[PDB]
RNA sequence: GUGGGAUACUACCCUGGCUGUAUGACCAUUCUAACCCGCCACGCUUAGCGCGUGGGGAGACAGUGUCAGGUGGGCAGUUUGACUGGGGCGGUCGCCUCCUAAAGAGUAACGGAGGCGCCCAAAGGUUCCCUCAGAAUGGAUGGAAAUCAUUCGCAGAGUGUAAAGGCACAAGGGAGCUUGACUGCGAGACUGACAAGUCGAGCAGGGACGAAAGUCGGGCUUAGUGAUCCGGUGGUUCCGCAUG
RNA sequence: GUCCUAAGGUAGCGAAAUUCCUUGUCGGGUAAGUUCCGACCCGCACGAAAGGCGCAACGAUCUGGGCACUGUCUCAACGAGAGACUCGGUGAAAUUAUAGUACCUGUGAAGAUGCAGGUUACCCGCGACAGGACGGAAAGACCCCGUGGAGCUUUACUGCAAC
RNA sequence: AUAGGCCCAGGCGACUGUUUAGCAAAAACACAGGUCUCUGCAAAACCGUAAGGUGACGUAUAGGGGCUGACGCCUGCCCGG
RNA sequence: GGUUCGUGGUAGGAGAGCGUUCUAAGGGCGGUGAAGUCAGACCGGAAGGACUGGUGGAGCGCUUAGAAGUGAGAAUGCCG
RNA sequence: UACUCGGGAGUCAGACUGCGAGUGAUAAGAUCCGUAGUCGAAAGGGAAACAGCCCAGACCACCAGUUAAGGUCCCCAAAUAU
RNA sequence: GGUAGCGGAGAAAUUCCAAUCGAACUUGGAGAUAGCUGGUUCUCUCCGAAAUAGCUUUAGGGCUAGCCUCGAGGUAAAGAG
RNA sequence: AAGUAGUUAGAGCCCGUUAAUGGGUGAUAGCGUGCCUUUUGUAGAAUGAACCGGCGAGUUACGAUUUGUUGCAAGGUUAAGCGGAAAAAGCGGAGCCGUAGCGAAAGCGAGUCUGAAUAGGGCGCAUAAGUAACAGGUCGUAGACCCGAAACCAGGUGAUCU
RNA sequence: GAUCCUGAGUACGGCGGAACACGUGAAAUUCCGUCGGAAUCCGGGAGGACCAUCUCCCAAGGCUAAAUACUCCCUAGUGAC
RNA sequence: AUAGCGUGAGGAAGGCAGACCCAGGGAACUGAAACAUCUAAGUACCUGGAGGAAGAGAAAGAAAAAUCGAUUUCCUGAGUA
């Protein structure tokens, strides 16, 4: 009848604001853009936000109902 | 053994073949050849007599790891390009046995 | 008497100059339609036997 | 003239049918000298064994050996799952999604709900264009509700498919051009016992779209899958047990 | 009448060594009868050589009833002898962590001689009883487990003889 | 002193006999009888590698196997598997 | 030799040692009494070691190294 | 203190208590996770006795002291206290 | 006196084959194998767990990791509050 | 008068020692549920042991790996064997390890493989210490720590019971 | 060196099995059973299927010490038994 | 005539050392964490032959740009192929 679940996928954040981060690092795993990609940041096929250059993470607001993440050296 | 879990070796593939006419050669560098006074002749027999070598496995091969400072005539089975260059650049000469 | 080498391990591992052990990847026989090309271009490479597994198997392929 | 083709006759053929020959198989009947006789007479021999001799009988069969197919519990060696509020029945066993899960992650139960083992040659890539549901009326078939006009409308729609997250400055809808649903790889990260899985800027090659910027290494994202071993196919400036 | 069948159970017997419901119902027997005898037939699920139905004699067979007989009993009494008991001789065993080895209530690995708190209790024995020592004996035979075993079966698998 | 308790009714097995030495004596086995089946004699069946034997020093009114289980009245239909 | 922090402990890790049998070497006691055994109120932080006396009546310690049949309270242990 | 490398293990039956949730009956000394603690592997004081609660961590000796929980009429140390 | 264990004998019960029989007794392979239970002998000193994840013809076993210990390292001292 | 039988306090009585804040006994008072095993947890109404004494369980060979020590050091070392006291040297360098790795291999070589690449990346070198022997730890093959099955197979003995 | 001899129901092959480290595997080599069945010196075999070339060698007959293994025994002796 | 029979000349028969080896025949337990190929293992065991040793053995060989010259045993190769 019942009793099956799936393996959890370790979503969420993986680096902190103020944390230096090397390029290619994963910053936020997600489904969809619960966090949009920002400056020096991409979004992968599975919607993961990763850094493109070496820098320092920063979470920042877009307009009210949305957020992004950026990387600034 | 892993408890009936499939062992590592059974979960990965075999690879390759051993050649039967394989040739492995005793590896001589340049650093040893500084031991000899210039203008002389080096040979396999000499290199064995001096105990640098014991096994002429399938031949001798002289590799350019390091440097010579001395003019020499050398003869062996195979040389590396770079070691040939260095031997010549010191005014040496090379023969292929 | 002397120890017998594990032959199924000899046929598929390989040593390095650090004494470590090299292997090949292992989802690489017969279902490549269900494997992305990103996956296959990596599985065609080699790999290093891990530390935990080496600690287990080293004494079978000491020679 | 007909017709693809011509008629006479001649020869070389072909297709069958019959006679005759010559070869060569299968099967049957007979014979007898192999083999067999738990038939008789004699002898070795005071022997119901055996053997020999002479008859009689079967006879190329039997029996024996080698090989092969079948039948074969007559006999044999073994197999005949785990979780589990005891075991068993029933159910489940792998992958995805929510809740539980206590605002990072993770987190159990025979805990509560559902899905998967695909599909799409456009349902991909790009370039350009626009925007839904539903209601209010007005209207010929036409009606609660088809299509149309106006107004309202942040999404109450749709997102190939379950759900969650997310999306209207598209990821939703059309059109054109196409095949990046490419080759080599990949600093670095995620995850993680291992095996594996995941993301990846960027470099090179050669291309698609677009004026260009630039995007494109499948699809809004997350399931759509299975080790080695063994075989098969194609390819290869690899090896090839003295040399070719 | 119609479907299916290879064909649809005949006789005889039947709440049965078979009948669940079911102490079936009716009758008889008994003061009273889940048993008993005889009939009935909705035979859960009889049935014709896995033989059907019946049957004299037989039976340390099973079953029900009766006459007689009785200490089976109401409900026990007496007697005899053999042990038991005392004397003399001789002289084992199972068992056993050490032991100066009470009761109630409670606590406690949830059922205490031994802990707590209370209550009883002078020392040593003899004959008797067996509530407890979760008493002794027998590494539970029930149960489950073990990638344990043997024996048997077969249209499990693989084989072997034999034909 | 030694020396049957009897009767009525019923189920089962006809009977006498045999049986789990050391828990079961029975309604189980056997039994005579019935039936099927096979077997032409170097019978079939059995033991054994074979020789050799039993069968049987027999010969289908005999021998082996299966089933039933005295006697009486009977034993029905189905050959698709 | 001092200062500071510490010094409960099962599985288990690490270290330092006690003791037994034998060997080699060195050096010893022992019929004026060895090992062993019996008793003691001694010694050392522990495993353990001395001393005295009795019984015994012929071998035994110490030191440094080495080698092991190395230390029992349980195995429904085995024998007595 | 952490990390890295290497040698060597043992463990993979967990228990209660408090807090948050499930199953359960908003039962269980039930069961299953998360969290912290104690037991396990922890003696000692208090809960009469008491693994698992409260206080609190034993190197050794001492006929010394102050304190915790809990207590101060007697058993029973300390108030018949204000 | 005969029949002897991959066997024999069975009026058939798993009955009997020397107080043993769903396959005798003895000897050997054999110190079978046992993820099972039991047991495993002297002392002190320092440190000191776990009863979890994942996989497992797997669930009272094992393997890797997490947790302990010992040793050595290395510093842009990274740990803890 | 109960009490895992002792301990701590302790009188009285009796002795006099390896002489030291001694010995033996202990009225009485306090506290106190054996040892082992296995367990979440056992005084355990769970297991084992009557007692006493003896015997009785991680060892040896060969190999792998690591630590420590010693000797030589880009070298190190010999095996069988000759020799000889069941010796010690000497001889014996065949071979083994290391010194160069990469690659399926050809092969190239401080580089190599992949690849079209001169790119990047993997493994290596840069970034150089091993070796022989001893001892300790552990692992493997051997019974491998000790004891213990029911059963299987092979050769034989048995029908004096039945 | 005219000529002649040089191990025939073998050597090989098929089938079925086995031994060689080699489990039919591409399976050389050796052996057993059964079928078939050579050339024989311008000949024949092997070199891990097989073919050619090259090289090495003469089967289907027999003998052969020493070095190796073991110790019921004898003699003398040894043991960190 | 052979069979057969008789006589004479030789020869064998049997035992062990629970050892070593040659052949014939040939297990299972076990391991693979089941199990059947496979392993254990050509082991244990039966039997036959022996001899002080046996067996093997004087290339129809091993090999490869170079040759070596009967067998056996040991070290290595190598836990390689
Ligand atoms: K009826
Ligand atoms: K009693
Ligand atoms: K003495
Ligand atoms: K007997
Ligand atoms: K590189
Ligand atoms: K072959
Ligand atoms: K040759
Ligand atoms: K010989
Ligand atoms: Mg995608
Ligand atoms: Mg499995
Ligand atoms: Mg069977
Ligand atoms: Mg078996
Ligand atoms: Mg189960
Ligand atoms: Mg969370
Ligand atoms: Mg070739
Ligand atoms: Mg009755
Ligand atoms: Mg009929
Ligand atoms: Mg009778
Ligand atoms: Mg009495
Ligand atoms: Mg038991
Ligand atoms: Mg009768
Ligand atoms: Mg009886
Ligand atoms: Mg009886
Ligand atoms: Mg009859
Ligand atoms: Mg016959
Ligand atoms: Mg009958
Ligand atoms: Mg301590
Ligand atoms: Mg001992
Ligand atoms: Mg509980
Ligand atoms: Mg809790
Ligand atoms: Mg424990
Ligand atoms: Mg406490
Ligand atoms: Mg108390
Ligand atoms: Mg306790
Ligand atoms: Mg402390
Ligand atoms: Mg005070
Ligand atoms: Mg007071
Ligand atoms: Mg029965
Ligand atoms: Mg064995
Ligand atoms: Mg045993
Ligand atoms: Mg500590
Ligand atoms: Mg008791
Ligand atoms: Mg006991
Ligand atoms: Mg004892
Ligand atoms: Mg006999
Ligand atoms: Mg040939
Ligand atoms: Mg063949
Ligand atoms: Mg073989
Ligand atoms: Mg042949
Ligand atoms: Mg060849
Ligand atoms: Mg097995």
């Amino acid at each position: 009848s019942n009793g099956r679940d799936s393996e959890s996928k370790r979503l969420g954040a993986k680096r902190a604001d103020g944390q230096f981060v090397t390029g290619g690092s994963i910053l936020y795993r997600q489904r969809g853009t619960k966090i949009y990609p920002g400056t020096n940041v991409g979004r992968g096929g599975d919607d993961t936000l990763f850094a493109k250059t070496d820098g320092v993470v920063r979470f920042e607001r877009m307009g009210r109902d949305k957020k992004k993440v950026s990387v600034y050296p | 053994f892993e408890g009936g879990q499939l062992p590592l070796f059974r979960r990965i593939p075999k690879r390759g073949f051993t050649n039967i006419n394989r040739k492995e050669f005793a590896i001589v560098n340049l650093d040893v050849l500084n031991r000899f006074e210039d203008g002389t002749e080096v040979t396999p027999e000499l290199l064995v007599e001096t105990g640098i070598i014991r096994n002429e496995k399938s031949g001798i091969k002289i590799l350019s790891n390091g440097n010579i400072e001395k003019k020499l005539t050398v003869k062996a089975n195979k040389f590396s390009a770079a070691a040939k260059e260095a031997i010549e650049a010191a005014g040496g000469k090379t023969e292929v046995i | 008497p002397k120890m017998k080498t594990h032959r199924g391990s000899a046929k598929r591992f390989k040593r390095t100059g650090s004494g470590k052990l090299k292997r090949r990847h292992g989802f690489t026989s017969h279902m490549f339609a269900n494997k992305s090309q990103k996956q296959k271009r990596k599985l065609r490479k080699s790999a290093m036997v891990s530390a935990g597994d080496f600690k287990r198997i080293r004494q079978m392929v000491a020679k």
